[PDB]
């Protein structure tokens, strides 16, 4: 049904990618709205600690509020694949930017930021190396970032989920593995490079009239002595960035894309388990 | 040991009196003259408090809200981080006395970020307005550090807009333009009749027109199309949120229409699509009037104009200009007591300025001969003439560097200079240098 | 638009390992040096720079609580409250650190006011004890303005008895007397044989032996009759509540004894009255024995020693002598520190008072003419001599008085003065300096 | 029953004066132990708002611990006289530090802070006016607190009740009127002079080695003037004396002793009712 505070992308469902952030406090999503790109940028607030997902069962999980619209507003279905893979018979590798990247024909690659079909790519005379799939990296394969794997038909409408938190404790020991448990539910999204994360700046400089972002502490301390006259500005938590340092962080954004390992099914419990 | 005969009435008479009180200090009315309700006092006096080293550095609002107590506020720092943060944003204030660094909401959503992220400091307006701080009435209760008021040169209850709710008394004023507020206030000065200030919402993009007496706020619609309709913008007091799920929501469950959103950064906007359902007159002043009823863009409010006067007392009004009226004539005074206080520094200044230029040209010549003395034995044998008596410990304990020719004539000419700043002073009324001050607001 | 591929490992190894650093960063473990928990140390820090203005001012143990979040704790302030009412009162420390005045409790009833109420302020302990606190190493986090940890003359941890419980470790050390830390560090500074520091519990009127390794803390009692006895003292554990509650009031149930109030200012005290229905054996060390089992005034407790040395790791301690030890020889190092730096200010000084004592006396003599002159040529004609090179801001920056003989001949002897300075810290060593900061402490 | 919290003077219930004192928050209540005459000085400790007794029926007055270990420790039995005056039918008029006092041959006078039978006073030798039954001033002679009316046996072990509580609005909107409201269930007490209440200096004076105490604002401004570099302590309640000063605000109290009109059955309702 409709959600209320469910500030939405106009290409919903509409077989185009979006990116559907999830961003704590309903006031971080004041800057959003502002700065969506109304196409696709869809949002859903949610404030608290979301319960622990991996003692209960699947059928109390639309018990909860926040889990329950989350799950409309992605549209996928407990207990179902969220995507249906296409078969395929072929391999491709190639080289990009200086590294070697392990293809399929169905697949689709990301240059720029937009994903293109490994067919028209093959279109544009690019130099393809066709390998035996008994020679595929497994491993490799399912470690890059600007493949994806064949995807077919889907009926989730918000194609990438681009989870947003603070950095402070408020973050640390918080939302961000929770989300990851539920989103866990269904390891597909993970590999498919779909789940991810906005990496928000821990300390931003202000030099000269443009500013440097420092994703760590210990890059401002390498870096600190290359920094003329700089101001040091500590960002523990989202709602701590003007309107433009969060245009910015969303439009030209770092993904923390994470990926499960098959050691995933004891971390959960070793963690929040 | 001592027995006293206090009665039963008396301890409830003490019983009352006390917390009457205790809600007086705590009066949601807004000071006529600073705008400031308590709470907001002593969150700017706080700010103040820590602006003292740099004046631009952003300071945390938990921060902020933590000082209020030891200033005098009784009713925790969640007040102080609430007041807080509904002054530092621009879209709720026309004339924001707090600069905010972070997250402090927009018209879309009006909830601001956690205290501890936001940051805060008093803005350049608050330094362009509120003046004479120091002059302030001391406030009764000894233990309240922050001043009775503060002074700003124009009625900031009319800037910003104020809504309170008090016990048995209520508040309620539209928050009038900053330039307008000027015009009039500068009219009430000069004694000319004085216009009736213009509301104007900040961050509004809409219409207002005043009929009957009552303020009608109107949003602003185009028609893209037959069926289709792009809402431009909507009355003040609907925020995204509360605006869809009040009117868009439960009519769309009713089914007359397939609204969109549109909000950007340009304020409000929604693209609305008509059904079949919803039944639209040929008549361009009945669409409109149906338009407008249903969709809520039109919304009537009413000015309740309870004020708090220079006297502390209770006060209500007719309307603004009146307002006004009372609050020029009451900064007039505290304009005065800057005059006159102004008078004996500059007098001073000029007298100590003055004789300690003279120290320089007794010097240089052949009259004081510092070479070779007793400290004890010089101040007795410059203390003698009685133009250096009256300031000679501040007058001998000069620096080295003061006998160049260059600082003689730099001292010489700051003497000129404090007694042409005298006779301005002296020769200067409240209108003029209320006029003057009058002038650097923008 | 960059991609990472952090994967879940990482993810889950820094959602981790940040809380491990968060409890790190407050742990219940005193440090080695300064003994302070990292509560008390930003408590003792606010109370600081709040007393950095006016020394002995009393402050709301309110404000001092509140502070320590801008200095960088975390744990809120009720956390700091607790810590600074637990460490401003003289019934529980044998050294306070803060000076309270206030209800900050007794023996008898250990809770404090509420902090609204008492005030607290740094004691003449800590200014006696805690030097060279410019000298503290500065935390590896740029937010916690304190330092790592202070720096104070004798082992402080010593001498208060600092308890907690943490994650995986338990610390508990019993309060040593000053007089005895005293003279043991007194000879590991000279690194004769140390004499195991004497416990002695604040106001505790009672005895105090060692068994096995085991302190035993022994109250002492008086029969002033055949039935009847009166309790002078008992244990430190015990305050009035939990010691009736925990002995006479079951024993009262039972019907042993019918025990009266006694205690007043002279701590506790307590009369009791033995029933026929109790036994009491006729010979004296078992009745003794009896009646310190059952009146509950034998405790033993025994030392847990585990602290952060100065390299913020854990250390255990078997006993407090290697305790001493090893902070004699750490802050021998600070000492050494405090020579070099103080070696550098009196030179400094030294070379700017000859400075100063040079230009008075060619001013007054004959040489150095500053009865008309450009400031930019006097300072360039004093700057091209070699001994005036770096000084000429503070050399001509002398004041009028300073050319009179009686001021001259001051700054000669400040200046000879400043040399003897000097040739005392240049001919100097840790041992002297040492045992001389090792003589105020009372 | 036994009740902890009950600092007990060892003269209760010996037909001899006490001074219980109803100490707010056990923390106050430690100077007390220590500054005790241990003779005539009982205490008892309260924390937080006692539930109001106006209208308040009588079954969970008990069942209310606070309340319940109140007529424990006074001894008082709800619903029944506390007293039982002596019948009497002489009446004496006599001048005390220049103030008439109308008392009677069964009554009780204080001088110097000691209670002396009417029947003992005579016998010293001052002068004595004897006046009719119909000429006695009721109104006066009730609202004198130097004399006692007439005591015959009394079932309480406590003889007064001093109340002590803090000065700013933790104690104006709280206990302070809530006791009265539970005492005026014998309202024989007060007309007797028995409930009191302990004025705490809220300004305290540091002139010289003595010190001065204003008990209210107004005095503290009138005699500001004559203070000799003065200094000002905000006792804003009772943990802000330090042990001297309860010492001597406990052993040479100053009583605001309450008394009943003949509207205290409404002032009890007009607030807190």
């Amino acid at each position: 049904a409709k959600v209320h505070k469910h500030i939405k992308a106009n290409l919903c469902g509409k077989d185009a990618d979006t990116t559907l952030f999830l961003t704590e406090g309903d006031s971080a999503i004041g800057y959003l709205i502002d700065v969506r790109d109304k196409e696709l940028h869809g949002g859903y607030p949610l404030r608290g600690k979301v319960l622990n997902s991996w003692g209960m069962s699947y059928a109390d999980m639309l018990k909860n509020k926040e889990l329950f619209d989350i799950c409309a507003i992605t549209g996928l279905v407990l207990g179902e694949k969220a995507f249906e893979e296409k078969e395929d018979g072929e391999w491709f590798t190639f080289e990009l930017n200086g590294d070697t990247i392990i293809v399929n024909e169905n697949d689709e690659v990301q240059i720029n930021g937009k994903w293109i079909t490994v067919g028209e790519l093959r279109k544009n005379l690019m130099k393809f190396v066709k390998i035996d799939s008994s020679s595929v990296d497994m491993k490799k394969y399912k470690l890059q970032n600007n493949v994806r794997r064949s995807i077919k038909s889907s009926s989730m409408n918000y194609a990438n989920v681009a989870i947003m938190t603070d950095a402070d404790h408020d973050g640390l020991g918080s939302i961000y593995p929770s989300l990851l448990g539920f989103f866990s539910n269904w390891p597909e999204l993970f590999e498919q490079g779909r789940i991810r994360f906005v990496k928000t700046p821990v300390i931003i400089a202000q030099v000269g009239k443009k500013q440097e972002w420092f994703y760590t502490v210990a890059e401002y301390e390498s870096a600190k002595d290359a920094l003329p006259k700089h101001s040091i500005r500590y960002i523990k938590g989202l709602g701590s960035l003007e309107k433009s340092e969060y245009r910015e962080m969303i439009q030209n954004p770092v993904y923390d894309v994470v990926k499960l390992p098959e050691n995933w099914k004891e971390l959960f419990e070793m963690l929040m388990g | 040991m001592q027995l006293n005969n206090r009665d039963l009435k008396s301890i409830i008479d003490n019983e009352a009196l006390a917390y009457a009180m205790y809600t007086v200090e705590n009066r949601a009315i807004p000071n006529m003259i600073d705008g400031f309700k308590p709470v907001q006092r002593f969150v700017i006096a706080r700010a103040l408090d820590l602006a003292r080293g740099n004046k631009d550095k952003f300071h945390k609002l938990a921060s902020i809200a933590g000082g209020v107590a030891d200033l005098g506020y009784h009713h925790g720092e969640n007040s102080a981080q609430d007041a807080g943060a509904l002054m530092a944003n621009t879209w709720n204030n026309n004339f924001p006395l707090l600069d905010g660094q972070g997250n402090f909401g927009s018209r879309t959503v009006q909830k601001a970020a956690a205290s501890r992220y936001i940051f805060a400091r008093v803005s350049k307006n608050f330094y362009n307005v509120y003046k004479d701080t120091e002059y302030a009435p001391v406030h009764q209760d000894k233990e309240h550090i922050p001043p009775a008021f503060y002074l700003p040169i124009i009625p900031t209850v009319l800037l910003n807009g104020v809504s309170g709710i008090a016990t048995g008394y209520a508040t309620y004023i539209l928050p009038h333009s900053v330039s307008s507020v000027k015009k009039a206030v500068l009219q009430a000065l000069q004694g000319k009749k004085v216009t009736k200030p213009k509301v104007e919402f900040p961050e509004f993009r809409g219409e207002v027109v005043e009929i009957d007496g009552q303020y009608e706020i109107r949003g602003t619609y185009k028609f893209t199309s037959r069926t289709q309709m792009h809402i431009t913008e909507i009355p003040y007091k609907y925020d995204r949120e509360t605006y869809v799920s009040k009117i868009l929501d439960p009519l769309e469950n009713k089914g007359f229409i397939t609204w969109d959103d549109a909000c950007g950064e340009h304020g409000f906007g929604f693209k609305v699509k008509f059904r079949k359902e919803y039944s639209l007159s040929d008549n361009e002043e009945e669409r409109h009037a149906k338009i407008m009823k249903d969709f809520g863009l039109i919304e009537r409010r009413s000015q309740n104009i309870t004020v708090i006067n220079e006297k502390g007392k209770l006060q209500v009004y007719d309307n603004v200009v009146d307002l006004i009226k009372d609050f020029v004539e009451v900064r007039k005074t505290y304009v005065q007591k800057r005059i006159d206080n102004k008078i004996k520094e500059t007098e001073s200044a000029f007298r100590l300025a003055f004789a300690k230029a003279h120290f320089i040209k007794k010097v240089i010549s052949g009259e004081i001969v510092v070479q070779g003395k007793t400290r004890k034995e010089l101040t007795e044998e410059l203390s003698k003439i009685d133009m250096y008596s009256s300031y000679v410990d501040k007058l001998v304990g000069m620096n080295i560097f003061h006998m160049t020719s260059d600082e003689a004539k730099k001292l010489a000419e700051e003497a000129k200079a404090k007694k042409e700043e005298n006779e301005y002073w002296k020769t200067t009324d409240v209108v003029t240098e209320y006029t003057k001050d009058l002038e650097e607001i923008k």
